[PDB]
């Protein structure tokens, strides 16, 4: 059973690499939305402004 | 049985005490349920 | 601060145009200055009952209990007219007489619908001494809502409300046979009950010659943390005579000190 | 600039003609006598000449009830009163979508003018016995108690009664919000086009209500249709009769609409107004007879159409508070007897804990079983009979009358079924969702784990399924039946998460 | 046709009378400003020009460890 | 851009001491959090329009 | 069958005298054509609805709770009418809404003055779960008689309203304290009456769909020998949800046989 136990040690350390790897594509896509919604904020201004 | 005596003997007192407080509720409500309808029927009449 | 006075000594055609005068006064200061005001409206069934007064000499029908038909429209008209606009900012505190301490009466009920805060000062809870007696199961807010009061206030507000229905059914209960026929679930819920709703009353500031105690000015998080602590329950050993009258949690932990230490 | 110029001269036609009027006598309250008019029709649009409409009522040898339709200063005594020449009529499209309009048609949100098309009159006559067909669809509101206990029919009306302060509106919203996932996919006979009739509430619930839609993006569907407090009586009493009519014009155009009459009490205390203003005798509590025949035309506007006449569906839920719970006050008992479905609230439910608040075997709905889903249907029927067991076992064993293992079983499945019936304000949740979840709590597997913990399996179960049971879920409300390889899936399922729930 | 020609004749004068809004008086302005403060107010204090795009975050996840398996 | 390795969180628990088993806790917790709050994300609003 | 259907949303002209428009087709069914004709009116409370609308506008003083004054002529009126005569049978069946469960409404206290065998239909037995919740222990019966049906069918009828009517003073009594003193034959009442009132329930075939259950039909003599066998102490120790849902005494054996093996 021990033996077992050796066998299935690439699962937590794999839990770690995708853990990060999604954090990291979770904050690249805040970017993207963070930009789109301050330009999308400047240009609804100046069609409030002109309206 | 001692005990238990004295419990039934509060608890019809208090309910007792609780009948009379909603029996006084009961009249009330009962006469501000004659005056509502004797009003409405007045109402009607005198708007006729 | 401006000053409006109205006062029930008038005529009823004069108390149906007071709130009127004061609230075209709070307008002007909300439109043309930009301010945001407060404005403190005492005693709105005052109005609506002058209305009523002057529609029972105007030969109208009578609508319902003995009000006016026009009960909702004209206080609709005068309570639409008290709004925050995009001009400026009204916070407007305003106290509702209800007759007889009836909520089911015409007047106080179109008020229910028409506001965004309600707190049901009730008479109940002082006589069981709690003042201001401040019936919160009917008092809501329309701004409780965890996406904007946070999660922890929500949390701690919903269980006392809940520790207090509990009450209330358990109070049945009590009221007819006794405590000694409550389980220990039970009894827990009714001794943190009973020191949540001696929790609620504090000292004002303006009351001090009724009662003995300062003016207490209680702020937020010391009301979230002394709730949530009677609400988890880390004080299943003080009295609740420790909780009347106290402000912030501190001061139960020391008024309960100190009884111990005069009973000693 | 110039634009405007030309439609501002080129629109009026300002084509004088010979028309009736007539002098007006007492101008009260709003209601006007006006002397003259010998050939007004019955509630018909008429217009004052300060530019107002009012609706003549009341048709006397002496003079004739205009009952107007906003402010009275505007109104002397002596000034003309000219026929429009129609009954009142709402102009209705399906460009009206998405816009607030005021009672009448009028926009008032700030987003130019209604692109309508189609006028239609407000006071007409409802479909009978042949246009209609019974409910076949299963109209969903993303609350697992409505869907699993009273579920709604497209084809229906069924009221949302309380009393002040439940989550009655709530509910309601939650009903809105369920419908955008039905609206944006393919399906016609899927898509939402609701009617918000807010009746007599204030305009900055309305404004925080639009805030609420356009937040969470619910202008396609919707159409809201404020009478606020501010206006007018007879545009709080005309309002629901004007989502009516724009629910009719979709129903029978073949699309599958609703209407959600908020605080339809209020229309009924406008109509007292009106009523004892235009000096009609009073009935009850003030209010006339003909009370209930008001709802009843404006509630028995709907029901679903038939194959023939476009297949378009109304689901009328209007909205009804008590005064202290009175049931038997006599817009309640009127309301109540005219619709068929009703969901009860009582507070004390909201006060202990459970939300929304549904207190319960008030609450019914006639169509049952036949506006649910099959898959509802199979999952969510023994979970009402075992309610209504745990209730009444509950209510004479409120002390500890008799306990064996089956009054403690009755106990701890109703007590872990009310805390599945819990749900958060403005999260409604798909239909498969729903089977998956009343199938963990019905069929076993929660029955013996700690009922404050109820909550956190929702939490847990719900992250489970829809992160790696996407397609199994569409498997399910796709074939309509939870099939036997997906039952013992989910059984499999909710025995794997109870592990890893016990982890 | 009598009074409409009237009116278009006057949409004319006011239409003649550019370079700047007509006979305004100094509260036109000053409602100008209150609404143009309210909308200062629903976005803070940025620029009608050269949008700024973001400030430079981390991700900093702490490194799990053991001692011994 | 993602590279993913789902694994059935049965030999996550069978894997663990006792020394870490609070951490793996908070690990699997937050790593099922991130996992929803990925799901909630969309991948791309269009492009503003000109 | 011979259909006259007004509409809920019609003027009150047109819902009261609907009614009238169902007992004349019925009545020259029963009148000339020399046939058994039975009439099915539901509800007849709108019947009084529309005439306190009607009496709100036509001028007439509203009466006791707000209803016409001529609630009792008329609805006396139009209830003998509809009758039996030695020309022909006509048997009606009335459904008779109450408002909000109020049996002291004027107009169902004249509607109970005109019939001949009522039904209660409350709804608290259907927060218990018994399914329509009947009232029996306040329906009537011109017809239960000793001699009309029979010495048994009435012994075991009255027997069973015995045992019911005992049951709520003695579920007050256990209300308090609970199941444990009552007596052992105070306790056996109440597990024998309970089980008859789930005994009452019954599965309707146009039901089908509200339960799932198929619906049976029930013979007279089968109902006296079930709940003659429930009484006579046969069934003493089968659980109460053994005779929920049932038709005969026979499918409460299959039901128990079923929830034990
Ligand atoms: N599912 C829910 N979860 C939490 N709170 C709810 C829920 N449903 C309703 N509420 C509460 O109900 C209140 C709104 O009630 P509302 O529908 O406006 O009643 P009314 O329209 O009669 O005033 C809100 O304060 C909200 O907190
Ligand atoms: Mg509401």
């Amino acid at each position: 059973s021990q033996q077992a136990l050796v066998q299935k040690r690439h699962y937590l350390f794999d839990v770690q690499r995708n853990n990060i790897a999604m954090a990291l594509e979770v904050t690249y896509r805040e970017r993207l939305h963070r930009v789109y919604r301050e330009v999308k904020n400047r240009l609804d201004y100046h069609i409030s402004v002109q309206n | 049985q001692s005990a238990r005596m004295t419990a039934m003997d509060n608890a019809s007192k208090n309910a007792s005490e609780m009948i009379d407080k909603l029996t006084l509720t009961f009249n009330r409500t009962r006469q501000a349920v004659i005056t509502k309808e004797l009003i409405e029927i007045i109402s009607g009449a005198a708007a006729l | 601060v401006a000053l409006v006075y109205g006062q029930m000594n008038e005529p009823p055609g004069a108390r149906a145009r007071v709130a009127l005068t004061g609230l075209t006064v709070a307008e002007y200061f909300r439109d043309q200055e930009g301010q945001d005001v407060l404005l403190f409206i005492d005693n709105i069934f005052r109005f609506t009952q002058a209305g009523s007064e002057v529609s029972a000499l105007l030969g109208r029908i009578p609508s319902a209990v003995g009000y006016q038909p026009t009960l909702a429209t004209d206080m609709g008209t005068m309570q639409e007219r008290i709004t925050t606009t995009k001009k400026g900012s009204i916070t407007s505190v305003q106290a509702i007489y209800v007759p007889a301490d009836d909520l089911t009466d015409p007047a106080p009920a179109t008020t229910f619908a028409h506001l965004d805060a309600t707190t049901v000062l009730s008479r109940a809870i002082a006589e069981l001494g709690i003042y201001p007696a401040v019936d919160p199961l009917d008092s809501t807010s329309r701004i409780m809502d965890p996406n904007i009061v946070g999660s922890e206030h929500y949390d701690v507000a919903r269980g006392v409300q809940k520790i207090l229905q509990d009450y209330k059914s358990l109070q049945d209960i009590i009221a007819i046979l006794g405590m000694d026929e409550l389980s220990e679930e039970d009894k827990l819920t009714v001794s943190r009950a009973r020191k949540i709703q001696r929790f609620l009353s504090q000292p004002f500031q303006v009351a001090e010659v009724f009662t003995g105690h300062l003016g207490k000015l209680v702020p937020l998080k010391e009301t979230i943390k002394g709730f949530q602590q009677i609400l988890a329950g880390e004080f299943d050993h003080l009295p609740e005579q420790a909780f009347y009258m106290v402000g912030p949690i501190e001061e139960a932990v020391a008024k309960a000190d100190k009884l111990a230490e005069e009973h000693s | 600039v110039s634009s405007i110029l030309e439609e501002r001269i080129l629109g009026a036609d300002t084509s004088v003609d010979l028309e009736e009027t007539g002098r007006v006598l007492s101008i009260g309250d709003g209601i006007a006598r006006v002397h003259g008019l010998r050939n007004v029709q019955a509630e018909e649009m008429v217009e004052f000449s300060s530019g107002l409409k009012g609706m003549s009522l009341n048709l006397e040898p002496d003079n004739v009830g205009v009952v107007v339709f906003g402010n009275d200063k505007l109104i002397k005594e002596g000034d003309i009163v000219k026929r429009t020449g129609a009954i009142v009529d709402v102009p209705v499209g399906e460009e009206l979508l998405g816009r607030v309009v005021d009672a009448l048609g009028n926009a008032i949100d700030g987003k130019g003018p209604i692109g309508s098309k189609a006028r239609r009159r407000v006071g007409l006559k409802a479909p009978g016995i042949i246009p209609r067909i019974s409910v076949r669809e299963p109209m969903q509101t993303g609350i697992k108690a409505v869907d699993s206990l009273v579920p709604i029919g497209r084809g229906q009306r069924e009221l949302i009664i309380g009393d002040r302060q439940t989550g009655k509106t709530s509910i309601a919203i939650d009903t809105i919000i369920n419908q955008k996932r039905f609206n944006d996919g393919t399906d016609e006979k899927k898509k939402l086009y609701c009617i918000y009739v807010a009746i007599g509430q204030k305009r900055s619930t309305v404004a925080q209500l639009v805030k609420r839609l356009t937040d969470a993006d619910a202008m396609k569907y919707t159409i809201v249709v404020s009478a606020t407090a501010s206006d007018a009586a007879p545009l709080q009493y005309l309002a629901p009769y004007s989502g009516c009519s724009m629910g009719e014009y979709f129903r029978d155009n073949g699309k599958h609409a609703l209407i959600i009459y908020d605080d339809l009490s209020k229309q009924a205390v406008a109509y007292r107004q009106m009523s004892l203003l235009l000096r009609r005798p009073p009935g009850r509590e003030a209010y006339p007879g003909d009370v209930f025949y008001l709802h009843s035309r404006l509630l028995e506007r709907a029901a679903k159409m038939n194959d023939a006449f476009g297949g378009g569906s109304l689901t009328a839920l209007p909205v009804i508070e008590t005064q202290a719970g009175d049931v038997s006050a006599y817009i309640p008992t009127n309301v109540i007897s005219i619709t068929d479905g009703q969901i009860f609230l009582e507070t004390e439910l909201f006060y202990k804990g459970i939300r929304p608040a549904i207190n319960v075997g008030l609450s019914v709905s006639r169509v049952g079983s036949a506006a649910q889903t099959r898959a509802m249907k199979q999952v969510a029927g023994t979970m009402k009979l075992e309610l209504a067991q745990y209730r009444e076992v509950a209510a004479f064993a409120q002390f500890g009358s008799d306990l064996d293992a089956a009054t403690q079983q009755l106990l701890s499945r109703g007590v872990r079924l009310t805390e599945l019936l819990k749900q958060g304000q403005y999260s409604p949740m798909a239909i498969e969702e729903q089977v998956a979840v009343i199938y963990a709590g019905v069929r076993g597997y929660l029955d013996k784990l700690e009922p404050s913990k109820i909550t956190k399996f929702e939490n847990a179960f719900l992250s489970h399924v829809i992160s790696q049971h996407q397609t199994l879920l569409g498997k399910i409300r796709t074939d309509g039946k939870i099939s036997e390889e997906a039952d013992a899936k989910l059984k499999e399922i909710v025995t794997n998460f109870l592990a890893g729930f016990e982890a | 046709q009598k009074l409409f020609v009237d009116k278009i004749r006057e949409y004319r004068t006011k239409r003649q009378t550019s370079g700047g809004p007509v006979d305004a008086g100094p509260e036109y302005q000053q409602d100008l400003d209150r609404e143009l403060f309210k909308l200062k107010q629903m976005y803070g204090k940025a620029d009608m020009n050269t949008f700024p795009n973001f400030t430079f975050e981390d991700p900093k996840f702490e490194v799990v460890e053991k001692p011994q398996s | 851009k993602l590279a993913l390795k789902t694994i059935d969180w049965v030999a996550f628990g069978e894997i663990i001491p006792r020394n870490q088993k609070a951490v793996a806790n908070s690990l699997k917790s937050w790593n099922e959090t991130l996992t929803s709050r990925l799901a909630t994300l969309p991948e791309k609003p269009p492009a503003i329009d000109w």
